[PDB]
RNA sequence: AAACUUGAGUGCAGAAGAGGAAAGUGGAAUUCCAUGUGUAGCGGUGAAAUGCGCAGAGAUAUGGAGGAACACCAGUGGCGAAGGCGACUUUCUGGUCUGUAACUGACGCUGAUGUGCGAAAGCGUGGGGAUCAAACAGGAUUAGAUACCCUGGUAGUCCACGCCGUAAACGAUGAGUGCUAAGUGUUAGGGGGUUUCCGCCCCUUAGUGCUGCAGCUAACGCAUUAAGCACUCCGCCUGGGGAGUA
């Protein structure tokens, strides 16, 4: 919801490819692709956190 | 709701009553009642018309009002009543103004409640006022189809109708049958769904149960002779040996529709029966 | 494809020779039926 | 004994006396059955974050009742939901 | 539960001397306003079932100092009984 | 009506659709990759946005609305393709906004697939 | 202290740029009191201090 | 028959919590309908097709109705006896922990029979029905299908009241109380010591993890949250099938 200007369109994205990636968007929609089961998401998480 | 009979006999067995709690008063209201003889099926010409019709239990008719005339005027209700003539009960509403009439009494109403019907009402469960100023979305009952005349529609225990959107002159509204119909702007309609919603769930259990609601007993085609009926008498059973099932006056009776079209309110119907 | 029995029955012991064959044929279009593999050019 | 503090938003689209005629029916409700305001306190129109009823701006109040019955704010809690100018509304105990 | 004025108001008749709460009939009888205390919000609150082994538990709470107290003393047991209602 | 408008593309794991309109949303005009002559699964490729994005824009031609601030709703290959495609148009990609819909844990998703 | 839930400028450098919150591995706030804020930062949300996006 | 205070329990003072139950409030999304504007596909797959659309689809914008869940916070975190518990607010209510020592003075532990809770799927009586979805229908794949994949879809999923009482109900480890190297994260306190301009350091209590001696084990491994060393009580096993079956 960035508003970017003065520049060209190939440097407004460099913005926008950084202000999507810092957004719960597609790591959001890529984790409902699909209805996991309500105790392999808490080991999903818990890899997830090990990990981290 | 309702009582369940333990089968102390076969004709008691399986047979499920309703219990009266709702109602307030098993009296009726001695102003309001009218002699209402039995026509058993039978018209002017003396000769039976409908079958299946003949002698339930006597019954008064209670004059209630289904046009609500009476605008900007309190009205307290007594109390819900019985009524033999049709499926819901009837409340007995009293006017600050004085006069005693009946309304139908809807899902949630209770004694000491003010009901208005007029066009400058509150939005609440019994008041009536015009389709126009009904806003859009609520579930509503007694519906006028033309002006003035009166409440038609909704009207069973347990029947409502929600409002879909607002044409010119026009609001649409889908039926309790699941059809999308027109009615005229300026036709009351009262806000609520009609009480007594465990009407459809009572099990008569009996023979004569049944002939007390002055309900004689249909004989099946199949078991006829071929001058009384179209599925008249093979040798034994027999199947119904045509290409559809038909009705006693020979008319095909399963799955044909038989609205006479070229009609006027053809305009007015959006959407079939679901 | 290869197979073999040790029977002494030269009709029954290819109902198994048949038997083995149909299951290393299976063996080889699996390995080789796993085409379909979502894999989506970035 | 205890401690309640109710805010509540009217509408932006009043006039005056409209406003103040409001916040009076609900301090006497906020009274009744031994409630015993503290005080009530007024915020001034603030730009609310969204876009309720669409509406794009609100009054706000603040109002510290202490109590022991809790009769005097569900009645509150009551009346708010059926007028339609007073948009929402939350009671919160401090203790 | 229950307040503590409740609470030290039902800790003054059944106290022995002054500064001696803990005694077995002066906590007898402060179970017993939260017996009952419970047992209402349960009797409308029929599906609470978590909070139906805090109230299980202090029955057995209560049980165990009864049992305790007829074998010092019988005479201290009859008199509990007839302050406050209990079967038994 | 002219040079003022919102683009709005919503690029899926297939077939890359564009409708361009005005600020306040009126559907000036739209495309896909299926109006191109992509029949299936060539679709949700960026190549499919590289012609897409302008033969809505370009074949508006009813106002002369030349500017977009485009709006994205949809993950999708073909994502930043399109707006890099739509300075192909050149119509002045002034505010970009991804205006995806995420749920607050609202509903129940389909099964997995295997 | 307490966090009070009208107290909106300390309160919304904890939100994020869209609207969600910041964890306290990014923020670096402590257990209890990054729990005690997410009950005030979600009372200021139902009444409109701060949005739930942006 | 007396006396004691550690065990156990109540006080007093602090906390922490998705612990339950009931009633309200709220936002995003999904579906359906109504409308505006607008034009050929949309949808779907390894590829397609069934399906939907010119009776205006999808896309877009506003408004409505309804049901279901509660993104972010969210963590080898918290709470509960277990099952389990995740928007927010209020009421009603249960338990644990810390500290003080005022008080009661063994009041304790375990617990057959018994009596109550107990995921899901089920069953009953009614509701409600948005997504999802057994059965079922159709289209593709394959060597072949009743599988996988895709479109559609009923019971169910949801609520209220009664049932049912079973799960890899698992830490595959009963409960209680002591005792026995340490190192290290983290949660809820407490007392210190500097002082910090609210941040550390050391000691201690109760949780919750990861490493690792002694000891133990058949070996993996366990190791102050024992599977080490002890004592009490309860459940249970004594070859595999037949069988948790007559
Ligand atoms: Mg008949
Ligand atoms: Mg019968
Ligand atoms: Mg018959
Ligand atoms: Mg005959
Ligand atoms: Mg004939
Ligand atoms: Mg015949």
């Amino acid at each position: 919801t960035v508003v970017r200007k003065n520049e060209s369109l190939e440097d407004a994205l460099r913005r926008f490819k950084r202000s999507v990636s810092k957004s719960g968007t597609i790591q959001e929609v890529r984790k409902r692709e699909f209805y996991e089961k309500p105790s392999v998401k808490r080991k999903k998480k818990s890899e997830a956190a090990r990990k981290r | 709701a309702i009582k369940k009979y333990k089968p102390i006999t076969n004709g008691r067995r399986n047979m499920t009553s309703l219990d009266f709690a709702e109602i307030t008063k098993t009296t009726p209201e001695k102003s309001l009642l009218k002699p209402l003889p039995k026509k058993a099926g039978r018209n002017n010409q003396g000769k039976l018309t409908v079958r299946h019709h003949g002698g339930g239990h006597k019954r008064q008719y209670r004059v209630i009002d289904f046009k609500r005339n009476k605008d900007g005027i309190n009205a307290k209700v007594d109390s819900i009543q019985y009524d033999p003539n049709r499926s819901a009960n009837i409340a007995l509403v009293v006017y600050a103004d004085g006069e005693k009439r009946y309304i139908i009494a809807p899902k949630g109403l209770e004694v000491g409640q003010i009901v208005e019907s007029g066009a400058e009402a509150d939005i609440k469960v019994g008041n009536a006022l015009p389709l126009q100023n009904i806003p859009v979305g609520t579930v509503v009952h007694n519906i006028e189809l033309k002006p003035g005349k009166g409440g038609q529609i909704a009207r069973s225990a347990g029947a409502s109708a929600q409002v879909l959107g607002k044409e010119g002159k026009y609001v649409l509204i889908r039926l309790r049958s699941g059809e999308v119909r027109m009615i005229l702007s300026t036709c009351r309609a009262t806000i609520g769904q009609v009480g007594n919603l465990q009407h459809e769930l009572v099990n008569v259990g009996k023979a004569g149960r049944s002939r007390w609601k002055g309900i004689r007993p249909t004989v099946r085609g199949s078991v006829m002779n071929p001058n009384d009926h179209p599925h008249g008498g093979g040798e034994g059973r027999a199947p119904i040996g045509r290409p559809s099932p038909m009705s006693p006056w020979g008319k095909p009776t399963l799955g044909k529709k038989t609205r006479r079209g070229k009609k006027s309110s053809d305009k007015l119907i959006v959407r079939g029966r679901k | 494809l290869r197979a073999e029995e040790r029977n002494d029955d030269l009709y029954a012991g290819i109902d198994l020779i048949n038997n083995k064959l149909e299951r290393q044929v299976r063996k080889y279009k699996t390995r080789i039926n796993r085409k379909s593999r979502d894999r989506g050019d970035q | 004994m205890r401690t309640y503090e109710v805010m509540y938003i009217v509408r932006p689209n009043i006039e005056e006396d409209a406003k103040k005629a409001l916040v009076e029916r609900f301090n006497g409700i906020l009274a009744t059955e031994g409630a015993e305001v503290l005080e009530a306190k007024d915020w001034g129109k603030r730009r609310l974050a969204y876009e309720i009823n669409d509406f794009k701006d609100g009054f706000y109040n603040i109002v510290r009742v202490k109590s022991d019955n809790n009769k005097a704010t569900d009645e509150f809690q009551r009346l708010a939901k059926i007028s339609d100018d007073i948009i929402r509304y939350m009671v919160i105990r401090e203790d | 539960a229950i307040s503590q004025e409740r609470k030290n108001e039902i800790i003054k008749e059944y106290r022995v001397h002054e500064t001696d709460t803990g005694s077995p009939e002066v906590q007898i009888a402060v179970l017993t306003a939260e017996i009952n205390a419970v047992n209402e919000h349960l009797r409308t609150h029929k599906k609470d079932h978590h909070s139906r082994r805090g109230l299980l538990k202090m029955v057995g709470r209560r049980r165990h100092l009864l049992n305790y107290l007829r074998s010092k003393d019988i005479q201290r047991y009859r008199e509990l009984i007839k302050s406050l209602g209990i079967r038994r | 009506n002219i040079e003022n408008g919102v683009a709005h593309i919503r690029s899926t794991f297939n077939n890359t659709i564009v409708t361009i309109t005005d600020e306040f949303g009126n559907a000036l005009s739209w495309s896909s990759a299926g109006a191109l002559g992509f029949k299936g699964s060539k679709k949700s490729t960026p190549f499919a946005a590289q012609m897409a994005s302008e033969t809505a824009s370009k074949s508006a031609m009813e106002h002369g609305l030349k500017t977009v601030e485009v709006t994205v709703k949809g993950p999708g290959p073909g994502r930043e393709s399109a707006i890099r495609a739509l300075q192909s148009a050149g119509l002045e990609v002034t505010a970009i906004r991804d205006v995806t819909p995420v749920p607050h844990n609202g509903c129940r998703p389909p099964k997995r697939r295997r | 202290t307490h966090i009070d839930y009208k107290d909106t400028e300390l309160l919304k450098r904890f939100i994020s740029e869209r609207g969600k919150i910041l964890p306290r591995r990014v923020t670096g706030t402590s257990a209890k009191y990054q729990r005690m804020l997410t009950t005030a930062i979600k009372r200021s949300r139902h009444m409109a201090l701060l949005p739930y996006v942006k």
